[PDB]
């Protein structure tokens, strides 16, 4: 009788807002551990929070926090001021008859804040060929939906969120290429932003 | 200083016997053996205490054995594998006072266990220099890489600014895509971003060099096939700088 449900698998939080991460369990011995553990895309497993069972619900205001109803048997874990660098996936976990039980997971993509979106179609070209070619959305914003190819000879990748560093700057990107294809066409069954630049 | 495994990656023929190795923190005494998948999540198959196993329940009824020959090393020999072994296996540890002792993880090891070698590729990288219509417009420049054809999914992508790696301005996609969305065998394409400013592409003397490190073959495997043997290798593009 040693469970962990985290029932929302999928969890999306804008930049600098709050997400709470869901967690319940039941256990047989009264004497048990809960735990937190961070799954980046590395895989490695690193421990968020663990909180004992007969102590107190704690008064604590750090950024990942911990919402203690033992009573209820839940356990969520809070994070404030979110950043791009905590999106990864999230294991909750007992500790009973098992050393360690863990739950199926929950994978929290953190939304960036992009406020100054420049929604462009580019066309790269190979640097030992430049006959083939590829096609580069970038700099719109986070809610633009960037869909799959239909065809079965173009291949369209996801957006990706890239962190220069400096200037606090941040852009969102996809890229399409195809060996057939023109970047004017590439994205067109994606909604594209109605002031997207083609040069 | 932290749990090692051994190896990181292996890629095999099904029916070899694979030896997966685990060495535990200094001083720890619990040892505990995982497997992760999308579909089971984080699955205990066994775990020790002083040399000891006390609980194997995890442990399917054919194929898997685990031991502690000493305190600092731990073994798990699947035998024979097959392809559902496919997974990523952890090894933790614990100082193993307490059943609720905190556990350190190591990497784990990534097993890809195949039916056979026939489809293994290794990655074509291309690197793509950055638009003249994105240097003109946002004054900066990003720089395209592709991994394209390779089969495993056993890559790693890493950007090499003048001969050292960087992290920052790096967007890699985190899953590749299928080459033929419809194929059990498909071989896979990847793509990365490497985004720095109009003033730093424009420097001729800036190196920029795109490396996947693909896992495949080994020595002891065979090719009776007349293309390049697969074997674990790194696939390189680079780019130089380009005032104009």
């Amino acid at each position: 009788a040693q469970t962990v449900t985290q029932s929302q698998p999928e969890m999306s939080v804008q930049e600098a807002e709050t997400v709470t991460l869901s967690c319940t369990y039941d256990t047989s011995e009264s004497d048990y551990y809960l735990f937190w553990y961070k799954q980046p895309p590395s895989r490695q497993m690193i421990l968020v929070i663990r909180q004992e069972a007969y102590k107190q619900q704690n008064a604590t205001e750090n950024r990942f926090s911990v919402n203690f109803q033992k009573a209820a048997k839940s356990f969520s874990l809070k994070i404030s001021d979110s950043q791009l660098g905590d999106a990864a996936m999230y294991f909750c976990a007992s500790s009973g008859n098992t050393p360690l039980v863990f739950g199926k997971g929950t994978r929290l993509s953190v939304i960036p804040n992009i406020q100054n979106p420049d929604p462009a179609v580019y066309q790269l070209r190979d640097s030992k060929s430049s006959d083939k070619s590829v096609c580069l959305f970038t700099d719109f914003d986070s809610q633009t939906n960037v869909s799959q190819s239909k065809d079965s000879d173009v291949y369209i990748t996801d957006k990706c969120v890239l962190d220069m560093r400096s200037m606090d700057f941040k852009s969102n990107s996809a890229v399409a290429w195809s060996n057939k294809f023109a970047c004017a066409n590439a994205f067109n069954n994606s909604i594209i932003p109605e002031d997207t630049f083609f040069p | 200083a932290g749990v090692i495994q051994s190896p990181r990656h292996e890629v095999t023929e099904m029916g070899q016997e694979v030896t997966l190795r685990c060495k535990p923190i200094s001083g720890h005494n619990s040892l505990f053996w995982y497997r992760q998948t999308m579909m089971r999540g984080l699955e205990l198959l066994i775990y020790f205490n002083n040399n000891v196993p006390i609980d194997d329940s995890g442990m399917p009824e054919d194929r898997f054995s685990a031991k502690m020959p000493n305190a600092s090393f731990s073994t798990l020999k699947i035998q024979p594998s097959e392809p559902r072994d496919s997974a990523v296996y952890f090894c933790a540890s614990t100082w193993g006072r307490a059943s609720t002792d905190t556990q350190y993880f190591g990497p784990g090891t990534r097993l890809t266990v195949l039916e056979d070698l026939k489809n293994v590729f290794p990655p074509e990288v291309a690197v793509f220099e950055p638009s003249e219509a994105e240097i003109s417009h946002t004054q900066k420049a990003t720089l395209v890489c592709l991994a394209t054809g390779f089969y495993p999914d056993h890559v790693e992508l890493s950007w090499w600014v003048n001969g050292k790696e960087v992290h920052s301005g790096v967007c890699t996609d985190p899953q590749p895509l299928k080459e033929q969305p419809a194929l059990n065998d498909s071989r896979y394409a990847l793509s990365s971003r490497l985004r720095v400013s109009a003033t730093f592409w424009q420097n001729p003397r800036n190196h920029f060099r795109c490396q996947v490190q693909f896992y495949g073959l080994s020595e002891n495997d065979e090719w009776t096939q007349d293309r390049a043997k697969p074997v674990t290798q790194i696939v390189s593009a680079e780019a130089w700088g380009r005032a104009d």
